[PDB]
């Protein structure tokens, strides 16, 4: 999850707007 | 500031500055 | 801290803060 | 929703955590 893609490793902007509604 | 690492708060800040006015959901889970 | 007018990464901080590790969704719109 | 309940009004224990998963 979001945990360990951005905070036990580098998280992206790519990632981040994953989680966005 | 996005391309770092992000826990807690600071990874919640980051949702909410990246997604605006869209909001995010937060699974830490 | 919840008991008060919250607006943007006011309120952010205190559904962190609140729901601990269940997490939460924030949907403004 | 939890800008007009929280932001534009006093919030709530009882309607923020309506919004925890």
């Amino acid at each position: 999850g979001i945990v360990e893609q951005c905070c036990a490793s580098v998280c992206s902007l790519y990632q981040l707007e994953n989680y966005c509604n | 500031f996005v391309n770092q690492h992000l826990c807690g708060s600071h990874l919640v800040e980051a949702l909410y500055l990246v997604c605006g006015e869209r909001g995010f959901f937060y699974t830490p889970k």
